[PDB]
């Protein structure tokens, strides 16, 4: 439905220009964003996500929004108010083998080529209907320079982007989808393609 | 009371030495002579030489000496030259403006002629530190740069952090101003050849007075008029640089925690923690602290018989004290 | 015939110090701690402090030790942190770009960076100068500094001076970089505690060494195709800075004269100046000039016992001026 | 005639970019814009200047374009290299006194408000129809501050700006003027309001 077109690219005007909200965001537009959201899960689409994991949910995403938000003092240990900068998130969806990955570029202002990999390896599970869920397989950073700056606090990057959990999904559209964890968080993310990635 | 009122003391001295700084900086350099004239102005300036000069005149009256030897100047000048050269490469760091307006020589003159004339005062103060001849002297001098540039470095590791102590914020504030008055006291009490528990109690003093100094700046940068400087109060509160204030106040509100911990997110609040501040009552706290420091400054201070340039140091923690009105 | 054949004669020391300092700089700071790696590399870098150890080990076999003091290590240390700080703050100065392409730190990294790492290497040397406890030492290091500030100070007001002479060449080239490796020589001499005729021959060993490196850089500004660096040939010449072939060449022309003192205002007179000076023959001249200073240099190693370490001495001369080809 | 007027917009098509040819100009430009004042004297608009100082020389002149290049060791010197910016020349002439003055202003990058003003005021006769011959007057710098900065090569800036000797003037337009000196030098200048100046 047509509707459902304006209210995405609603959301689509909404979010830009806050970064995928992870750095921050005030109150009123979190406010709108999240009131858009639900409006548009209400108007659900192709509901009973499992059956369609093969066919919607099949293959690669990247995050268009989330409730994680890095603030202050692990933003500052993690040296993020400058010299590193955070590419992007794929959380490329293996229902083949009943996994997913989530994998995070870094980069740096060219300090090197650095272009570095964060790859979270996780093994889901049928559970329910809507509600997934998942638990972490294995963990790697490439190359060897950052893994060499992140050594310290690894585990708390670890912590941070845990992709572990139950998952409920909802508007499984050939486009996007809108999926709620165990944290209560929210993540909103877009189809792409696994080439990009 | 006054600046002038309590310097005048100490003006010859004072002058002799801004004539010889002007004639070593820049020795025949143009662009170098213009910069020089600016940066060390005219006379004033002068609370680090001038405490210099009158623990040294006391100090010498104490051991029966008759005027003020070489080295007291010399040592002097190596104070003046390296607390000067720390404020340049501060103003370049952290790439902020109009210091007090006083367009900072990094806006007049530029970079590179900033790094240039930091380079060359550094140098030609461990020159003169190497001639002074005196190990333990150099000892101390060195620990005060060596502090200085560490502290640089880590408190960019500390921006925003929600939970502080009292000691450590004493502790930064002590590598940022407290050590560079103390071991001039201290060199100075050296210098003039007075007993070793004599020269304790100058490094005491000296600590407690830098810090005074410290924490009332840091006080008058929440209630000053935004037009008395630059950015409005509360820059540094903004920028993640927790003040004194703050820490006291944060003992008592959450609401304050999550305000820094949104790192300042939410529209005005700023101005919403400022008057948190204030309601919280963490700038009587702070009063009360500096008071104790000056204090202990003042006791300090019984070691010196009777004379005026001990009304002139004790008249100085006054002034300090007042600076806040 | 080659830098790692040359060095690896004291690889281990080399690699000890590497990580000494970089477990110094940087310590705990991500963004330091990725300077701090690439600042120093791995290895190699050595001329500076593989002299040093190498001049340690010679003296101390002459002169009976063991193994080598800790204080030599330190003194390695310093030079290392001194040369790198010059090389870094110079990069920031005048503004140019590109080292051999390794863009230098001061693009990868900012200003910011930059300024704050030259800063806290000066002050961790100037802490380890004062912890050798050696006077004498002190001041040559510090004689070192002040002359290198004040160099930097004067060669802004002799830019295209269109006469000067061999001597005030000489004289800006030693406090460029010969100050720096013959007072390391002379500084090891020193702590490994021989006579004071040595340490005097050793000093001038130094400074002929630092003497034919400069002028064969100079050369090789001039043949080196565009490639091999940024800037094509004659930068510096085109800057202003006059070098040894101009200087030779320009007793014999006027034509050169008149187009240094036009500015290089016309098209192309850049390629015309090069191939004058290639025409007159000052390249054969600085040549010679290099050679002499090897020769010193070569003659001055004479007191000596045979060793190895001479040999490496010795090959290290020939490589230098063999890298002209 | 219309000749003069396209000749003389010409020169200002071709003087631009120049900085009034002071700090150092090529062959073949310098060639031509003497080539184009050697057409322009060459249809005097207005011959026997001495009748008409007080007709078309009274008043004040900035100057547009002159032979002197102040390069190499002394501009090093003078610190023009990069810390000095010449505003401009005038040359005020006073044919009621029988007198000049040629005022140079000096700027700083907002270094001060320096604005400094570099006076020589000079004496000048009616010798012949043409050619006049002037001598100094006297010389002063304000403020003091850049006094204080020129003070050990006021006597070479002074020989460098040395307005005296013998000035012969032609194209005495009502509008711009040029002239020769002594020194075998060019000059062209243009009209202008004392009040700029």
């Amino acid at each position: 439905e047509a509707a459902l077109g304006d209210a995405k690219d609603a959301l689509y005007a909404a979010l830009e220009g806050m970064n995928r909200g992870i750095f921050g965001m005030t109150s009123e537009k979190r406010s709108e964003i999240h009131a858009l959201v639900e409006l548009l899960e209400s108007k659900n689409p192709t509901p009973e996500p499992t059956d369609k994991l093969q066919d919607k949910v099949d293959g690669c995403w990247r995050l268009v929004y989330s409730t994680i938000s890095i603030l202050g003092k692990k933003r500052t240990k993690l040296g993020l108010r400058d010299f590193i900068s955070l590419g992007d998130f794929f959380q490329m969806i293996d229902v083949k083998e009943e996994k997913a990955v989530n994998v995070i570029k870094f980069s740096a202002r060219a300090l090197k080529i650095l272009s570095g990999q964060l790859t979270i390896e996780a093994s889901y599970k049928i559970t329910t209907k809507t509600k997934v869920d998942i638990t972490l397989d294995s963990s790697t950073i490439t190359p060897d320079q950052l893994m060499n700056i992140f050594q310290k606090n690894y585990d708390m990057l670890l912590a941070i982007f845990n992709p572990e959990g139950w998952l409920e999904i909802t508007y499984v559209d050939e486009s996007l989808r809108i999926g709620r964890d165990d944290k209560a968080n929210i993540f909103v993310l877009e189809r792409a393609d696994p080439s990009e990635v | 009371m006054s600046v002038s009122s309590l310097l005048e003391v100490v003006a010859d001295d004072l002058l002799k030495l801004n004539n010889n700084l002007k004639s070593l900086v820049g020795a025949e350099n143009p662009v170098l002579v213009s910069a020089a004239e600016q940066i060390f102005g005219a006379g004033g300036k002068r609370l680090r030489p001038a405490l210099v000069f009158l623990v040294s005149r006391a100090t010498a009256e104490l051991a029966g000496l008759l005027e003020l030897t070489t080295e007291h100047q010399r040592l002097a000048e190596i104070i003046e030259m390296i607390h000067t050269a720390s404020l340049i490469h501060d103003d370049v760091i952290d790439d902020s403006g109009m210091r007090r307006g006083k367009e900072t020589i990094h806006q007049l003159y530029g970079t590179r002629v900033a790094v240039l004339a930091g380079d060359f005062m550094f140098a030609q103060s461990s020159w003169f530190l190497a001639n002074l001849e005196n190990i333990e002297v150099i000892k101390l001098i060195s620990q005060v740069i060596k502090d200085f540039a560490s502290g640089e470095i880590k408190q960019a590791s500390t921006l925003f952090d929600c939970d502080i102590t009292l000691d450590d914020y004493l502790l930064k504030s002590y590598y940022k101003t407290a050590s560079l008055i103390a071991a001039s006291t201290r060199s100075a009490a050296i210098f003039s050849g007075v007993s070793t528990a004599i020269c304790e109690q100058m490094y005491e003093y000296g600590r407690n007075l830098g810090l005074s100094f410290q924490v009332v700046d840091d006080i008058l940068d929440f209630t000053q008029s935004a037009e008395q400087l630059g950015k409005p109060a509360g820059s540094d509160l903004a920028k993640g640089n927790l003040t004194a204030p703050v820490i006291f106040a944060l003992q008592d509100e959450p609401q304050l925690r999550e305000i820094i911990d949104s790192e300042f997110s939410e529209t005005n609040s700023l101005a919403t923690a400022i008057e948190l501040v204030h309601r919280s009552g963490g700038i009587k706290r702070a009063h009360e602290l500096a008071r104790e420091k000056g204090e202990i400054a003042i006791q300090s201070l019984q070691c010196l018989p009777r004379s005026e340039f001990r009304s002139t140091l004790e008249n100085m923690v006054k002034y300090n004290l007042e600076r806040i009105d």
